[PDB]
RNA sequence: UGAGGUAGUAGGUUGUAUA
DNA sequence: TATACAACCTACTACCTC
């Protein structure tokens, strides 16, 4: 992993767009595996590679391959992402965020808020009220600049609790007229179910609510039109929870799916994960192994 | 979609119309089907592929009832009170808890001995207590929120503590059955042999 | 016996306005939403990368198939799906000399040893981003086998 | 077996096969294998009291579903 | 790192209660 | 400050491809 993020760190600050590709992946038959067999084979599979390398390709050269359609218009989503950065100094902890808003042509704004905002502690995977506070403003400018207005509501979402000294913080910033909602999104919590009858898993999308403010979302399983499972060995269902906030369960349940399908990196159906926690965490997996940028980029480009 | 039906020019509104309005794919698949129905003529798996994707484009999901089993195995009753025992001078400080017949924790200030019932003897027979001195608190009121927290021990830790004794009283129990043991990084796991069964 | 609800599978917007679930399918019927006109590539690595990767791009210039292509759309095409022109012709192409790899990756410390190639490597692309007039939009590393290990 | 590398290779080679169908009725037979009386399991929390855990886990039911493939 | 998923292992932190 | 637990957190290797 050193060669691929300090290759990212160096031309994001030159800010030219890379792809890595091995030899083995454009051309597998040649590289055997001792015993006439490919290492890792694609016989199978020859057009899903080819659409993924495609995509990318497209994606990385300034294009849009689609975009989504049934989002709430006037609300801002942020994803917060810790990682330990503990090499030097102190094990201090790392928040890098990206944020997704649309409006103004019905067009889709898809970037990632940068600066990682730091922590000192070994835990405390929060943040201190001045970083919280620097936070919220960048993410409302960026937004009011875009739209000439400011979010009518905004959607914190985390994979971490936030506190009340976070949470005052962010109220203090906020406008007269701007709510916001914390959601937590746990993913490995051990809850499966079994289908009673047949040998295929459960459907995609199933939901269950345990209370007014926790709920369960299949996001794997059996989906009809690929009459195929997108995990194996039944599928595991994710935790999402209201945390600091006033909203209803299935708005967040609908938000939740939909950021789901946009993962422009791989050409898929979707993914478990909401991928603006995924990309935040590959902006952050970027980040840790360079040596103090002082503006980062912004565009998901240079990183992914 | 802005072309109201009592606007349709005449020699066209009398016909039988396919809605492309909504979605521009279910239009061709009405289309298709209208021209296979009406023997229409036509002409290496590039067009098979591709009828089999367009006719496949949306098989959404019917409304049918289905049941489905968890693994989240249910308890059906509880003993009917917690009791805290005091046995001051009668547990020794450099003894612990665990490799107790009962599961029993020292937890709080005093009242130590948190399990369901008593007969630690054989094991710390000091066999001389006083039972005035006992705490009991009813299991109903502890498990299902209502006025079970006090000054002594607030709801929230006496619910933690049952869960505890729960998982201790099944780590005892599953070891007069007949399986063996297997340690993972932060539980246990419990299989059966070879020779039973 | 608890009840579970359902949440509609949102829907994708692409071209002309229309919508999908699956993005293969709709980028297979209706295609991309806005129009950049080509990609011109740029690749580092050594000759054999080179020929591995013009192999590649002209490969998926043409039809390719999967054994189930319900599961999995097949691809039609670059051109056919994007409407973009990739082509191997044009080709921008900055060279790693066996000798630069069979020095830089030899003995040396885990850490000094990967500091060196990431050095060569982006060494060569910035040179050849600010001292070349021809452009390049995205740009191709293709590694060796042995500089992974 | 002593290593904790040839079980992971193993479990990762041996899931591969079982699917819901494997897994459930696996779960179910081991569960009631332990059991003592037919409906529940006692866990002896004392020398009078007890802990009981129903043999039949929770059941859950939806409206959607889909058909299955042959 | 073309990707996605499943599982194992290792550590850490807070809130009690103790020595 | 260190050791016995329940509740939460991150970070690695090894193996699959439906
Ligand atoms: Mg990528």
């Amino acid at each position: 992993a050193q060669f691929h993020d300090q290759l990212k760190a160096r031309l994001l600050e030159h800010t030219i767009p890379t792809q890595i590709l091995r030899e083995s992946t454009l051309a597998w038959r040649d590289f055997k595996n001792t015993f006439g067999a490919p290492i890792r084979d694609f016989s199978k599979i020859e057009g899903h590679l080819a659409w993924t390398i495609s995509t990318a390709a497209y994606y990385k050269a300034g294009g849009k391959p689609w975009k989504l359609g049934d989002i709430r218009p006037g609300v801002c989503y942020l994803g917060l992402v810790y990682k330990k950065i503990e090499k030097s100094k102190n094990p201090q902890n790392a928040c890098c965020a990206a944020q997704m808003f649309l409006d103004n042509g019905d067009g889709t704004v898809f970037k990632g808020e940068v600066g990682p905002w730091y922590n000192p502690e070994k835990g405390e995977y929060h943040l201190k009220p001045k970083e919280a506070k620097a936070l919220l403003t960048q993410a409302l400018e960026s937004y009011k600049e875009q739209n000439k207005s400011y979010p009518k509501e905004v959607f914190i979402h985390a994979r971490t609790r936030f506190n009340d000294e976070e949470w005052n913080a962010f109220n203090e910033v906020t406008p007269k007229n701007t709510n916001l909602v914390g959601v937590t999104i746990t993913k490995s919590k051990p809850l499966k179910l079994y289908k009673t009858e047949g040998a295929f898993p459960i459907m995609r999308g199933n939901a269950y609510i345990v209370d007014e403010k926790k709920a369960f979302l299949w996001t794997l399983g059996f989906v009809p039109k690929l009459q195929s499972t997108l995990s194996m060995e039944v599928p595991n269902p994710i935790f999402i929870e209201i945390n600091k906030g006033e909203a209803e369960i299935q708005q967040v349940l609908k938000d939740i799916l939909a950021l789901t399908k946009l993962n422009y990196n791989a050409c898929i159906y979707a993914d478990g994960e909401p991928v603006t926690l995924r990309f935040a965490n590959k902006i952050g997996e970027i980040l840790t192994a360079s040596t103090e940028i002082k503006t980062p980029p912004l565009a998901f480009k240079y990183y992914i | 979609e802005n072309l109201s039906y009592d606007d349709i020019n005449i020699e066209i509104v009398r016909l039988n119309a396919i809605d492309f309005k909504k979605s521009w794919a279910k239009g061709l698949q009405d289309l298709l089907d209208a021209f296979e129905k009406q023997n229409v003529p036509k002409k290496h798996s590039k067009s098979n592929l591709l009828y089999q994707q367009i006719f496949l484009h949306d098989k959404q999901a019917i409304e049918k009832e289905e049941t489905y089993d968890s693994n989240w195995f249910p308890i059906i009753s509880f003993p009917n009170e917690l009791r805290f025992h005091r046995y001051d001078w009668r547990l020794p400080k450099q003894f612990d808890v665990r490799t107790l017949a009962f599961p029993a924790i020292r937890y709080k200030e005093y009242l130590c001995t948190f399990a369901w019932e008593y007969d630690f003897i054989h094991q710390l027979p000091k066999t001389e207590t006083y039972n005035g001195q006992e705490s009991i608190r009813i299991s109903t009121s502890d498990i299902l929120s209502g006025r079970y927290d006090t000054d002594f021990i607030r709801n929230y830790e006496c619910q933690r503590l049952i869960v505890q004794l729960i998982n201790k009283a099944f780590e005892l129990r599953m070891k007069d059955k007949n399986v063996r043991e297997y340690q993972m990084s932060k539980t246990f796991a419990y299989w059966i042999e070879k020779g039973k069964l | 016996m608890k009840e579970l609800i359902y949440i509609e599978e949102p829907s994708i917007l692409f071209a002309h306005g229309q919508k999908c679930t699956d993005p293969r399918d709709g980028l297979a019927l209706f295609g991309p939403l806005n129009q950049i006109y080509g990609i011109k590539s740029g690749v580092v690595g050594t000759q054999k990368g080179l020929q591995i990767f013009k192999s590649y791009l002209d490969k998926i210039q043409k039809p390719i198939y999967n054994h189930n292509n319900i599961t999995r759309p097949m691809f039609p095409g670059f051109e056919a799906v994007f409407g973009c022109k990739w082509e191997s012709q044009n080709i921008v192409f900055k060279e790693i000399t066996d000798e630069e790899i069979r020095r830089y990756l030899f003995n040396a410390s885990t850490h000094k040893r990967t500091y060196d190639l990431v050095t060569l490597f982006n060494d060569k692309i910035i040179t050849a981003n600010k001292n070349d007039e021809e452009r390049v939009d995205v740009w191709f590393v293709i590694v060796p086998e042995e500089i992974y290990k | 077996i002593k290593s904790k590398s040839i079980q992971h290779s193993s479990r990762r080679k041996q899931g591969k096969n079982w699917w819901n169908d494997k897994w459930r009725e696996k779960l179910l037979a081991f569960i009631r294998f332990l059991s003592d009386d037919q409906n529940a399991i006692y866990l002896n929390v004392g020398s009078e009291e007890k802990i009981l855990i129903s043999n039949k886990p929770l059941k859950f039911f939806g409206k959607m579903s889909y058909v299955t493939p042959s």
